[PDB]
RNA sequence: AAAAGACUUCA
RNA sequence: GGGGCUCGAAGACGAUCAGAUACCGUCCUAGUCUCAACCAUAAACGAUGCCGACCAGGGAUCGGCGGAUGUUGCUUAUAGGACUCCGCCGGCACCUUAUGAGAAAUCAAAGUCUUUGGGUUCCGGGGGGAGUAUGGUCGCAAGGCUGAAACUUAAAGGAAUUGA
RNA sequence: CGCGGUAAUUCCAGCUCCAAUAGCGUAUAUUUAAGUUGUUGCAGUUAAAAAGCUCGUAGUUGGACCUUGGGCCGG
């Protein structure tokens, strides 16, 4: 199962921060 | 499964109830436990009802208690068949401390702990009589 | 002075009872400590542990103290007193009284062999308080009391000389830990031996034997 | 209860119930002893009793009455 | 009283054999039965199973006999029956 | 199950007169559908959703119960109890007939327990009119090693009160009849009693 | 507000009445004198308080029993009522009139009995 | 947490019923957890009854009452209607 | 709930058991190879050379300058901080000497109150740290 | 009922 | 694709607000709906594996069955059926005690594991890092599934209890 | 775990005491403790922990009649 808002925030940030190195800015 | 454990478990909870028996279906390794009880006089009588025509076999028990003290303080299983955990005549783990006996199916047949030990033949524990 | 209040106190002090064995048999509820003192003046005290309690309360803090005292002989008799009071000394005094009320006998016995003179426990026996399991475990003689400081003391009052003990659960909770050890010893009269399976006639209650004198 | 070397040993043979089945402990102050006298015509006929005990445990289980009723017969 | 099992186990009441399933019984049998059902139109009376299942008709007379239902058969209109079989 | 042995005292045997009082008083009127496992005493379930109690079975219990009361040499040590006004009538008159002490009205906790308290009681037997309402006194007696006999209806707890007598604790003449009969029986063995009724 | 009876007043008021009762009256003025005889109360207002409360209670007693006050005279009345005892008001008239169940038992107990 | 034999709250082999929306806020609620209350009530008043019937044809009429079950989001019921709290034993009612 | 008791089923219990051990610290140290990740090789002691004397402030309700020195291991490139215990000893250490360091008894990891200080000083200049503060022995010249 | 947010260390 | 009534992320507006991007008000797109396709996740819950036997009283209700010269029915009469019943298989669950388990709250199962071993399977094995990093795998995409470690640090967490 | 913010039984010296004693500290690895590896000997309602669900294999596990039961002597 799936827990709490820790995983909710980090889900959104999971692929965003991978793509924030291609973007950079 | 194999019944065996079910009889032992049912016996001790029924003692707390103070019932004069519970009556249940029985099998062939659970024919054995009842006859051993008779020898060490937890039972002074046992009867195997309807083992003749019916779908199953069974036996109502007439059981010691309804007296003063319970005779069977504890009986609790120590593994059914289909497993490898094994003792020898020298290996002997035990419960109780000699007040009780350790139920053992030996080579010849089911006998109590002292009988098997003297003959020097090992086997596999069925349960722990305290 | 002595002075017995209650029918129960009258029976014991006025020499109609000679033994504490009788009291246990007929399950007489002790609540006055003086009763047990007359038959057994040989009881020895021992303040085991004092541990702080704290409140925050409606007008100021009101801090109490638990006091553990075990009173007993060294011959099958343990007794457990726990009292909470705002003063350390008062709690200790009360705990001595309480311990005497709660004296309950302990079976010493043998393992395999009938040996010479009971010094061990007849059976494997367990006592539970909170989550802590404490186990009386067969041991050969001359092993000593194999326990930490505090469980040794309890078993000295019990008169047991040789057992292994092992405990699991929170050992660090001082309050509960002392309580857990007591229960094992009292629960000795809860385990079936063929030796005690033997049927007795039933002694007659002092309430019917001494109606006139009460 | 014997010893290896003669002597009857282990003092305080406890009470031990009848209707309930289990040892009557010292802790169990709740437990009770019921004496029902054997009777003759117009007589209590004391000095003859059927003696029974009842645990504290059965007195909470609710089986206390039921168990006593079975045994209450004067001779069995 | 204290009863688990009866004071006379060997003869229980029929209501306590209606408790336990057919397989579970002390003395197991069909609780179902055969019966002879009686019809004016036929000279002889026809033996029938209690749980009809099929809409059984009497052999000679086309009167009917009973109609089936979820348990033991629901007899239809004016007919009579005795409960017997050898 | 039921007890047999001994010799019947005199009036302890059944009479047509004795059954007449009990059935008139309406002791035999049991409660409705609710009915404990302990009750063998129904035989045929009676119309309008109620069970009546076999009074021949009840007779055996009453006859036996008297034997237990008088078996302590000194008669005063038994205390009777009743909060209820119906049973208060029974309690006071019972105490008059026999040695027995009465505690009428509210029980008050710490009478049976709390030995240090002045109101400490030791009784050999306790008779309660209804253990259902008097449940709190049952608790103190249970801890106090005092047996509790009670006249019980089936929805009243025969549970954890030893010697249950199927009754009609609801009210009417029923409670008073039970105590009246009990008093007559206990006096029958070595008391003030006279032959006849 | 103000004029509620205290615990000290409650205990004393019952006690005085119980063991002075024939002498005691409904009259306020005479029962002030009684409290001088029975106790020393140091101030004036204490005497008046107790005297007033007791007389109110005396009225209630002579109009129905009071919960915590029992007198010799009232106890005697209760005793007289509880000396009567027939069957305890069951009669029914000779032979009972049972309604099955017990019918089967009574038949095999050798008791005739009426039914209904 | 678990103080309840009732499990979560009104869930007995179902988990989810079929949703009503509150009269007050329109939040979805399954029917058994909704809180419904019978407000069968007159149009008039206490006082108003008299006035209408005096100045109307027919003896009293019948008076054609208003019937509404009122749906709450739990929270809404707390502020006025029937929740109020309780004592522990009476909560099993 | 209960564990399998069965003649063949032995295999299930064995396979699961190994995984559990990794939660336990002692087995984890070997299995992951965390010992290698920690600055020591697995050695009893390790030697470094003093880069600097650094004055590390104490954490949270403790206030004090602990006074440490950072050493770079001879074996590795790894720079780490080690505590100099005892009165003086900041003078006795000195830059560019060989210092023998050992763990705290924390078995790796920073001590807690001194941030990032993984080790403590056993001896400086081959003498014994213990001797020097006590004034039992004196440092050799050079 | 919508106007109600912050607030050092040992503690 | 059909289809877009309703409502309605974002946006855009009014108050409130130092900010208000919100609750709250107003406009409203995707979407909501349906169909063929993707997808694979939820507090997808009973936070409670599946299966079997046993240990405890009682009343409802759902389903079927059995027994009533019961009621209603009036079915030509009946049988049925709805109703009242008692017995009963298998239910969803409640109720009250719980012998017993548990840390307690509670629980006829969280019992029958210290009386330690009924059969089978899955998972956890301090808290964080981190459910991420990385690789493999998959997905149309979102991203999922599988899933570490460095490093940090002494408690995280539960239930009950007493204060505020 | 904690102490040291100036009368610190936690520091630094001295004294005195404890305590192993020709031996003792310290580090790393390892065994015990640790039932933290659960064979012996675990937990999963709420603390870490039942897969969304079912089918279902490899694999484990699996009922009963079953030349077995009874009788005699000897020591």
């Amino acid at each position: 199962m799936r827990a709490k808002w820790k995983k909710k925030r980090m889900r959104r940030l999971k692929r965003k921060r991978r793509k924030m190195r291609q973007r950079s800015k | 499964m194999v019944r065996v454990s079910v009889l032992n478990d049912a016996l001790k909870t029924m003692y707390n109830a103070e019932k004069r028996g519970k009556r249940q279906v029985l099998i062939r390794p659970s024919s054995k436990v009842i006859i051993k009880f008779l020898i060490v006089m937890q039972k002074h009588g046992y009867i195997g009802e309807f083992e003749f025509v019916d779908d199953h076999r069974s036996g109502k028990i007439v059981v010691e208690l309804n007296g003063r003290l319970n005779k069977c303080g504890v009986i609790s299983p120590r593994f059914d068949v289909g497993v490898k955990e094994i003792e020898s005549w020298t290996a002997r783990l035990l419960p109780s401390r000699q007040f009780g006996y350790i139920v053992l199916t030996t080579s010849a047949g089911i006998m109590d702990h002292e009988e098997a030990r003297r003959k020097n033949v090992g086997g596999k524990v069925l349960g722990f009589f305290y | 002075k002595w002075v017995p209040v209650t029918k129960l106190g009258r029976l014991v002090k006025e020499g109609r009872f000679s033994k504490i064995e009788e009291i246990y048999l007929h399950s007489l509820p002790v609540k006055e400590h003086q009763i047990v003192e007359t038959l057994v003046p040989g009881l020895k005290d021992e303040v085991m542990k004092i541990t702080p309690v704290q409140k925050q309360t409606r007008a100021g803090q009101r801090t109490r103290f638990k006091a553990f005292v075990v009173v007993g002989d060294n011959n099958g008799h343990v007794g457990l007193g726990v009292k909470c009071a705002k003063e350390v000394a008062t709690a200790i005094r009360g705990a001595i009284i309480l311990a005497k009320l709660s004296v309950v006998p302990v079976r010493r016995g043998y393992w395999g062999n009938k040996i010479g003179q009971p010094h061990t426990v007849p059976c494997k026996v367990t006592g539970k308080c909170g989550s802590v399991t404490v186990r009386m475990v067969p041991a050969p003689r001359g092993s000593g009391i194999v326990a930490a400081r505090v469980p040794k003391k309890v078993l000295q009052f019990a008169g047991i000389e040789d057992v292994f003990t092992s405990s699991r659960g929170s050992t660090k909770t001082l309050g509960n830990f002392v309580k857990a050890t007591f229960d094992c010893l009292m629960k000795t009269y809860g385990f079936l031996t063929p030796d005690f399976w033997r049927d007795t006639k039933f002694v007659k209650s002092p309430f019917q034997e001494y109606t006139d004198l009460l | 209860m014997q010893n290896e070397e003669g002597q009857m040993v282990d003092l305080y043979v406890p009470r031990k119930c009848s209707a309930t089945n289990r040892i009557i402990t010292a802790k169990d102050h709740a437990s009770v002893q019921i004496n029902i006298g054997h009777v003759d015509e117009n007589g209590l006929y004391d000095g003859r009793f059927t003696t029974f005990a009842l645990s504290g445990f059965i007195r909470a289980q609710g089986d206390a009455d039921s168990a006593l009723d079975r045994l209450w017969q004067k001779r069995k | 009283m204290v009863l688990s099992n009866d004071i006379d186990l060997l003869n229980p009441p029929a209501e306590l054999e209606k408790l336990k399933h057919k397989k579970k019984r002390l003395v197991q049998s069909p609780n179902s039965f055969f019966m002879d059902v009686k019809c004016q139109g036929c000279f002889n009376i026809t033996t029938v199973f209690s749980h009809s299942q099929t809409v059984v008709v009497c052999p000679g007379c086309q009167t009917v006999l009973c109609q089936p239902t979820g348990g033991k058969a629901r007899l239809t209109e004016g007919c009579s029956f005795r409960r017997k079989g050898d | 199950m039921a007890a047999e042995g001994g010799a019947a005292a005199r009036a302890l045997s059944q009479r047509e007169q004795d059954i007449q009082m009990m059935l008139a008083a309406d002791v035999h009127l049991g409660t409705k559908n609710c009915d404990f496992q302990m009750e063998r005493y129904v035989y045929k379930r009676r119309t309008d959703g109620i069970y009546i109690i076999n009074l021949g079975k009840t007779w055996e219990k009453l006859q036996l119960a008297a034997r237990v009361i008088v078996a302590i040499e000194n008669p005063q040590d038994i205390i009777v109890q009743s909060a209820r006004p119906y049973g208060q009538r029974a309690v006071l008159k019972f105490a008059q007939y026999t040695g027995a002490h009465a505690i009428a009205g509210r029980h008050t906790p710490g009478t049976f327990t709390n030995q240090l308290q002045t109101s400490f009681s030791e009784p050999r037997l306790l008779i309660l009119t209804d253990p259902r309402t008097d449940h709190q006194p049952i608790k103190e007696s249970a801890l106090g090693n005092i047996p509790t006999i009670a006249f019980c209806d089936t929805d009243s707890p025969m549970r954890y009160v030893d010697i249950g007598i199927p009754a009609n604790n609801k009210g009417k003449q029923s409670i008073g009849c039970l105590f009246w009969l009990l008093a007559r029986m206990v006096l029958q063995m070595r008391g003030t009693i006279l032959p006849g009724h | 507000m103000g004029r509620v009876r205290t615990k000290t007043v409650k205990k004393t008021s019952r006690q005085v009445i119980e063991k002075y009762y024939s002498r005691m009256t409904l009259d306020f003025h005479t029962n002030k004198k009684v409290l001088e005889e029975v106790s020393i109360l140091p101030s004036k207002r204490l005497r008046n308080k107790v005297a007033g409360f007791t007389t109110h209670l005396m009225r209630r007693i002579q109009r129905g029993p009071v919960r915590g006050i029992s007198l010799k005279l009232q106890e005697e009345e209760r005793e007289r009522r509880m000396d009567f005892v027939p069957e305890k008001s069951a009669l029914e008239v000779e032979e009972i009139r049972v309604d099955k169940e017990t019918m089967e038992m009574l038949a095999a107990l050798g008791m005739a009995d009426l039914p209904g | 947490t678990f103080k309840r034999r009732n499990g979560g709250r009104n869930k007995h082999g179902r988990g989810h019923v079929k949703y009503i929306r509150c009269s007050n806020c329109a939040k979805c609620c399954p029917k058994d957890k909704a809180i419904k209350r019978f407000q069968v009530r007159n149009i008039v008043e206490q006082a108003a009854i008299r006035d209408v019937q005096e100045a109307c044809v027919h003896d009293g009429y019948v008076l054609p009452k208003l019937y509404a079950k009122v749906h709450h989001c739990v929270s809404c019921a707390i502020h006025a209607h029937i929740v109020r709290v309780r004592s522990r034993e009476n909560r099993r009612d | 709930m209960g564990k399998t008791r069965g003649m063949g089923a032995g295999r299930k219990l064995k396979t699961h058991r190994r995984n559990q051990r990794w939660a336990d610290k002692a087995y984890k140290k070997s299995h992951l190879g965390n010992e290698w990740k920690k600055p020591f090789a697995g050695s009893s002691h390790a030697k470094g050379i003093v880069l600097e004397k650094i004055g590390i402030e104490a954490k949270q309700p403790n206030s004090a300058i602990r006074k440490c020195a950072r050493v770079q291991l001879v074996k590795n490139g790894k720079k780490i901080a080690a505590f100099v215990p005892n009165d003086g000893c900041l003078n006795f250490i000195e830059e560019n000497d060989e210092v023998l360091i050992a763990g705290f008894g924390r078995k790796g990891h920073a001590v807690g109150d001194i941030p990032g200080v993984r080790f403590k000083v056993v001896k400086v200049s081959g003498v014994s740290l213990l001797a020097l503060f006590k004034e039992k022995k004196e440092k050799p010249r050079s």
